[PDB]
């Protein structure tokens, strides 16, 4: 009940105070907003009335939706800076098929594990070109690229790794590609048939000797970050995870809390979230991939349009996981040190006025800044 | 020296084009379709016929085809040029995703629209604002602008 | 071979040693690696402008002890 406060706590401080939770006076977000967006003032006439509008049109005293900040944020304030420290220095560890190793590393403890999944960022692209022709630097990222002599990838570092092709196979399938449109193509084209001719033979070859080299090909790239508050309970069969997030381009940890979308997935009990996030993982569906994510990682409401049409998810997902331990007395502590900041800083009879009181800080800072430079 | 891809997906989007949605391309440049949509029903934009251009680039599937509204409309998502807003024409488009997504995703935004991270001006302002009068607005550009 | 800093709206403002050769991705491999945060969500603001994923730092005429952006908003 004492880690239950605490998830209690940060959920009504994040959602009765968006991005103040970061402790960062609205001074330095105004002075460093008006750094940034000083180039989108317009530069003739009254520009004091003109950089009124550009502090109205600025938005940053919302929160953050970058996912990776969130968990950030919230391991600062369940862990203190050390223990936060502490944990980046820990290794994730990869999800297993059915997950069990995570719920083999969730001990009845006040705990927080925190999560990131990757993409598998593989080639989609191929050209034929000559060794001559080919500088890595100016090269295009992340392609196939079909020698006489040689078929390499191009990774997206500029790294050219050799995919293990003999010269006698890399000049068949390099001179069997005529037509001028397949110089410069795709890798999977689902309109190609091997058998109708040689050239279309030759690209399936190579699209099969690329998608077999990529399976042992470091194309992992983070794509999502987010937390998951596992208190003490009573028993075993009613305790529950809290997850925590926010998402690129798409909602705050505010509009998370908001929308209860932590209690909902809770009701889903560890088992049931564990088994759909490794299934996540180990699926080839793309549509089960892609309804899976929506169930997770949407906004409420919109779980069942995050990922379709556009959104579908087509990439290899995978989830990796790093757990440690939540002492609730420091989380309490930090806690109540970013409400006493906010309650000192910016006072008012509840906590909507100090979000404006906070915007308004923040804007006359902006302001400030703005005219003493222009 | 259109590739095959092209003219099957002409073909299959012939075979199977999407209720409401009317592609069909035009021929001194077969990369052309004069794709027409339809007001999807409940929407404010219910009742007009919005006339789009979508050219498929040379680099076709592996740029993003160009989508662009003919027809003026009040959308929180496309512009006063009619360039759609959807981030699969700059950044995340793929050759998974063909016309018929692209299209369905036109048509899915013309019955959702977003106005919280979007491209519009006024209109996104407006439609966070006040859903109300943004939605008649959409209402009336419909009536004057896709009726004829 | 050359440090650049890379400084936020929350006040920090940390050093990454690179090369101009470097890709974006690279870079932001790299905030990755020093603050946790996923490449696909950093946006990276060098004299205004966007820096994109396919390109590299030298495409956008970044040199030694320059100051770029991370914006973590929209």
């Amino acid at each position: 009940k004492t880690g239950l406060h605490v998830h209690e706590k940060i959920k009504h401080m994040v959602k009765n105070y968006g991005t103040m939770i970061t402790g960062i006076p609205a001074e330095i977000l105004g002075q460093n907003e008006a750094e940034i967006s000083v180039g989108y003032v317009k530069k003739m006439g009254n520009m004091k009335e003109n950089i009124a509008e550009v502090v109205r049109k600025s938005e940053m005293t919302q929160p953050t939706n970058s996912a990776g900040k969130a968990s950030n944020e919230v391991c600062d304030l369940l862990l203190g800076t050390e223990g936060a420290s502490e944990f980046e220095k820990s290794s994730y560890q990869v999800l297993s098929g059915d997950g069990s190793n995570l719920k083999g590393s969730l001990p009845n403890k006040n705990l927080l594990v925190r999560v990131e999944m990757d993409r598998f960022n593989a080639p989609q692209k191929y050209q034929k070109i000559k060794r001559e022709e080919f500088n890595p630097e100016t090269a295009e990222k992340n392609k196939i690229y079909l020698l006489e002599d040689q078929l390499v990838y191009l990774d997206i570092f500029g790294k050219v790794i050799d995919l293990g092709q003999t010269s006698d196979t890399c000049h068949r399938l390099f001179n069997a590609i005529t037509t001028p449109f397949y110089q410069n193509y795709i890798l999977y084209d689902e309109y190609i048939d091997p058998e109708e001719s040689a050239e279309e033979a030759a690209m399936f070859e190579m699209g099969e000797i690329v998608k077999a080299k990529m399976k042992n090909i470091d194309c992992w790239t983070a794509t999502h970050s987010f937390t998951i508050f596992v208190p003490e309970s009573d028993s075993e069969d009613t305790r529950t995870l809290y997850p925590y997030q926010a998402y690129w381009t798409s909602h705050t940890l505010q509009q998370w809390f908001s929308g209860d979308k932590d209690e909902k997935l809770s009701r889903l009990g560890i088992d049931g979230y564990i088994e759909k996030l490794a299934l996540l993982g180990t699926t080839t569906d793309s549509k089960i991939r892609s309804s899976i994510y929506g169930e997770l990682f949407s906004p409420p409401g919109k779980e069942h349009v995050f990922c379709t049409g556009m959104n579908e998810k087509f990439s290899p997902l995978r989830v990796k996981f790093k757990v440690t331990e939540v002492n609730p007395e420091i989380a309490l502590q930090n806690l109540e040190e970013v409400q006493e900041f906010i309650d000192t800083n910016y006072p008012g009879e509840n906590a909507k006025d100090q979000c404006e009181l906070y915007k308004i800080k923040a804007q006359e800072a902006m302001t400030k800044q703005l005219e003493m430079r222009l | 020296g259109l590739p095959r891809r092209i003219i099957k997906e002409t073909q299959r989007l012939l075979a199977e084009p999407v209720p409401g949605i009317k592609a069909e391309p035009d021929e001194s440049n077969a990369r052309y379709f004069h794709v027409v949509i339809a007001g999807p029903q409940d929407s404010p934009f219910e009742g007009g016929t919005f006339k789009l251009e979508l050219f498929l680039p040379e680099e076709y599937p592996m740029a993003a085809p160009k989508v662009r509204f003919m027809t003026k409309i009040y959308h929180p998502n496309v512009d006063k040029l009619g360039r759609i807003c959807l981030d699969i024409l700059k950044d995340k488009w793929s050759p998974a995703l063909q016309i018929r997504t692209v299209l369905l995703s036109i048509q899915a935004l013309l019955s959702a629209p977003n106005p919280d991270d979007p491209l519009a001006n006024d209109v996104a302002e407006q439609w966070k604002t006040n859903e109300a009068q943004a939605i008649e607005t959409a209402r009336a550009w419909t009536r004057l602008y896709a009726m004829n | 071979h050359m440090q650049i800093f890379v400084k936020t709206l929350t006040g920090k403002t940390i050093t990454l040693e690179v090369e101009p050769s470097d890709t974006i991705e690279n870079v932001k491999a790299k905030i990755q690696d020093k603050e946790g945060i996923p490449p696909d969500q950093q946006r990276l603001i060098f004299a205004g402008k966007q820096l994109e994923d396919g390109r590299t730092l030298s495409d956008y005429n970044i040199q030694k002890e320059s100051t770029l952006h991370l914006v973590l908003r929209l």
